[PDB]
């Protein structure tokens, strides 16, 4: 089955015959849903209010 | 009966017992493993940052 992510995210795929996990930023990957797992990370910027007192 | 277990890079999976012997630990850190219901148990630990 095909899985897609925007450029704002990276997809990590681990599983059968994919022991070194495949990492794709903004693309499509063919995955076995019951024998391989997909995880994601947001590439967005965070505007942090860094207080000091 | 046996199960196929998929593991993320963030996890250490330890499987005790298996195709290579009796008295041993099988070491996994992402990817996958094959486990026999009564010949090999499966236990995981997170490798993430803790602050």
């Amino acid at each position: 089955m095909f899985f897609t992510c925007g450029p704002n995210e990276a997809m990590v795929v681990s599983g059968f015959c994919r022991s070194p996990p495949v990492m794709v930023a903004g693309g499509r990957v063919f995955v076995l849903p019951c024998i391989q797992q997909i995880q994601r990370i947001s590439l967005n910027t965070l505007t942090l209010n860094v207080k000091s007192e | 009966m046996g199960n196929c277990h998929t593991v993320g890079p963030n996890e250490a999976l330890v499987v005790s017992g298996g195709c290579c012997g009796s008295d041993y630990k099988q070491y996994v850190f992402g990817g996958w493993a094959w486990a026999w219901w009564c010949i090999s148990d499966t236990q995981r630990l997170s490798l993430e940052v803790m602050t």
